[PDB]
C-alpha cells in the first residue's frame, strides 16, 4: 500500500490515504 | 506535504498527518 511504492518509490499522500483511513 | 520518496517514520508521521483522526491502519509492520 505505502512502502515501495511511496517510500520506495513515489505515491506519496495521494495514497496515504487508501492505508492510513 | 512531501508528497515524494518518505519512508518509515516520516511515513507514518505522514500517514496520521493524513488519516490520523480517521484511525490510522500503520501495517505495512512487523
Amino acid at each position: 500500500g505505502i512502502v515501495e511504492q511511496c517510500c520506495t518509490s513515489i505515491c506519496s499522500l495521494y495514497q496515504l490515504e487508501n492505508y492510513c483511513n | 506535504f512531501v508528497n515524494q520518496h518518505l519512508c518509515g517514520d516520516h511515513l507514518v508521521e505522514a500517514l496520521y498527518l493524513v488519516c490520523g483522526e480517521r484511525g490510522f491502519f500503520y501495517t505495512p509492520k512487523t
